[PDB]
């Protein structure tokens, strides 16, 4: 019986957003025991209110908590690009029992268009000599968070081997990906170049590398 | 401060056990009830179970209840979490977390996974700079991580002393069911002749240590 929350609220810099979690009358409507935590990716999650609205100390007083019935609500207000992380109401449920709500994702709007740098690898020398070939497109420091990469062999497309990630942000706050494109030795020894082309808002980046 | 270092996660078949350990200090352990949650790839956290502070009082989730045990031993200040009959839909991170009114303290988590598929070491191949010295700028060099499982390899630079300019990528999955990755590091190209650089990959779940040196080509 997880706790409801909206799966995804946005805002931008400055604004205040209002994140809602709905529970029972056994548990929500049951204690003052709600308590929100943030959790930033790869990180534990951080309590930044606890009895419903109580801050623990160094949470600013920009997250206040209140609740209302079977709801407690999450407002931030000043919403800092620091703030954009997912959020999770919990609260006790009797008998030791706790149950955390189904979460929130939290985005924070507004930075600059980005341009995606682009770095391309050929194969190494250890890799052909292992009788195998992987072209490495890397490409980073770009917004918004969507590319679209092509790979071409002495300008004729190439589609089969390639394997790309979804984008996501890197410690900086801009996004970063990959695609790597599998040959063999020999088709990769029987092209003068291969290239790797990065599409962004319009805009191709292209780099290209020989044998 | 407050400390909780969990530790026993890793790779296990499906039907197969695993022992988590969660060991405490800066705090008088005995007079804390604890608790473990979890957190499934991608998804939300999930309580698990919980333990008073004395051993008595243990609470399961109904997802998990039969299956797993939760007990600590005071005078070792440790908390467990005996998993029985693991299934997929048991990978996750597992937190160690104390309970208490006020305060929320939890480890950094265990990474547990169920899969029918075996560990697989990573090759390392060198990614070399295609920028020479003489040319000026920076240069990109780089280590290819290829064909692991399961999730994660760590990628430091000349031992962990070099950090600055290091970018290590996110991680594709490929069709095979194996993961590969990338790591970068943007050094003065000028550097290239006088500098040594190094990547030292881990991947702890194959027990693979591999260090890796990257030259101009």
């Amino acid at each position: 019986s997880a706790l409801t929350q909206p799966a995804s609220v946005s805002g931008s810099p400055g604004q205040s957003i209002t994140i809602s979690c709905t529970g029972t009358g056994s548990d929500v409507g049951s204690y003052n025991l709600v308590s929100w935590y943030q959790q930033h990716p790869g990180k534990a999650p951080k309590l930044m209110i606890y009895g419903d609205s109580q801050r623990p100390s160094g949470v600013s007083n920009r997250f206040s908590g209140s609740k209302s019935g079977n709801t407690a609500s999450l407002t931030i207000s000043g919403l800092q690009a620091e703030d954009e992380a997912d959020y999770y109401c919990a609260s006790y449920a009797g008998s030791g029992i706790y149950v955390f709500g189904t979460g929130t994702k939290v985005t924070v709007l507004g930075q600059p268009k980005a341009n995606p740098t682009v770095t391309l690898f050929p194969p190494s020398s250890e890799e052909l000599q292992a009788n195998k070939a992987t072209l490495v497109c890397l490409i980073s420091d770009f917004y918004p968070g969507a590319v679209t990469v092509a790979w071409k062999a002495d300008g004729s497309p190439v589609k089969a081997g390639v394997e790309t990630t979804k984008p996501s942000k890197q410690s900086n706050n801009k996004y970063a990906a990959s695609s790597y494109l599998s040959l063999t030795p020999e088709q990769w020894k029987s092209h003068r170049s291969y290239s790797c082309q990065v599409t962004h808002e319009g805009s191709t980046v292209e780099k290209t590398v020989a044998p | 401060e407050v400390q909780l270092l969990e530790s026993g996660g890793g790779l296990v078949q499906p039907g197969g056990s695993l022992r988590l350990s969660c060991a405490a200090s800066g705090f008088t352990f005995s007079e804390y009830a604890m608790g473990w949650v979890r957190q499934a790839p991608g998804k939300g956290l999930e309580w698990v179970s919980s333990i008073g502070s004395s051993g008595g009082q243990t609470k399961y989730a109904d997802s998990v209840k039969g299956r797993f045990t939760i007990s600590r031993d005071n005078s070792k200040n440790t908390l467990y979490l005996q998993m029985n009959s693991l299934r997929a839909e048991d990978t996750a991170v597992y937190y160690c977390a104390r309970l208490a009114i006020g305060d929320s303290y939890w480890g950094q988590g265990t990474m547990v996974t169920v899969s029918s598929a075996s560990t697989k070491g990573p090759s390392v191949f060198p990614l070399a700079p295609s920028s020479k010295s003489t040319s000026g700028g920076t240069a990109a060099l780089g280590c290819l991580v290829k064909d692991y499982f399961p999730e994660p390899v760590t990628v430091s630079w000349n031992s962990g002393a070099l950090t600055s300019g290091v970018h290590t990528f996110p991680a594709v999955l490929q069709s095979s069911g194996l993961y590969s990755l990338s790591s970068v590091v943007t050094v003065p190209s000028s550097s290239l002749g006088t500098q040594t650089y190094i990547c030292n990959v881990n991947h702890k779940p194959s027990n693979t240590k591999v260090d890796k040196r990257v030259e101009p080509k």
